């Protein structure tokens, strides 16, 4: 699940 | 057998052209062994009408013809990414353009498909190693394609994405 990549705004 | 180029060896930053600059960007992180290393990095989960491109290096082809690219990479799940739209997606497809010399600027080859070769649309498969970076979990997908017969002095590839959310951990390239 890779919940350590962040999203951009 | 025979390595043309491992990102994973990298002694200092990649360098890698990014079309836009706010799409891919490189970013330290982590091996399945923990080591730490350079990746390209692109979430752009909140913005429509995402195409970021991402480009090697020049790779010499040093004599190989059929041309074999080792990717490991992490996929952000969808799911897994609070107020998401409904747009998300979850692959990057993976392309290769060969060349005389060194010839890529910002702006050549065009950043679509045609001048570059589509290899394929690459996913996370179901084998895999995930940890708790507790607790966040990181997941290391590995997938092999190839592409081939390759003529020229050299090539490159791309790697484009569409409004996902992926880290591309290591690309290796080798022949035979």
């Amino acid at each position: 699940s890779n919940e350590w990549i962040q999203p951009r705004l | 057998e025979e390595t043309l180029m491992d990102s994973t060896t990298a002694t200092a930053e990649l360098g890698w052209m990014v079309h836009p600059p706010s799409g891919w960007e490189e970013v330290s992180g982590y091996d399945e062994n923990m080591n730490t290393i350079r990746t390209y990095q692109v979430c752009n989960v909140f913005e429509s009408s995402q195409n970021n491109w991402l480009r090697t290096k020049f790779i010499r082809r040093r004599g190989a013809h059929r041309i074999h690219v080792e990717m490991k990479f992490s996929v952000r799940d969808c799911s897994s990414i609070p107020s998401v739209p409904g747009s998300c997606k979850e692959t990057f497809n993976l392309y290769y353009y060969e060349a005389d010399f060194d010839s890529a600027t910002k702006t050549f080859p065009n950043w679509m498909e045609n001048p570059w070769v589509k290899v394929d649309t690459i996913a996370a498969d179901e084998s895999f190693s995930q940890v708790d970076l507790g607790g966040r979990v990181m997941k290391i997908n590995t997938e092999v394609r190839s592409f081939g017969p390759v003529s020229r002095s050299g090539f490159y590839l791309a790697f484009q994405d569409y409004g996902g959310c992926m880290s591309l951990i290591a690309v290796r390239v080798f022949y035979r």
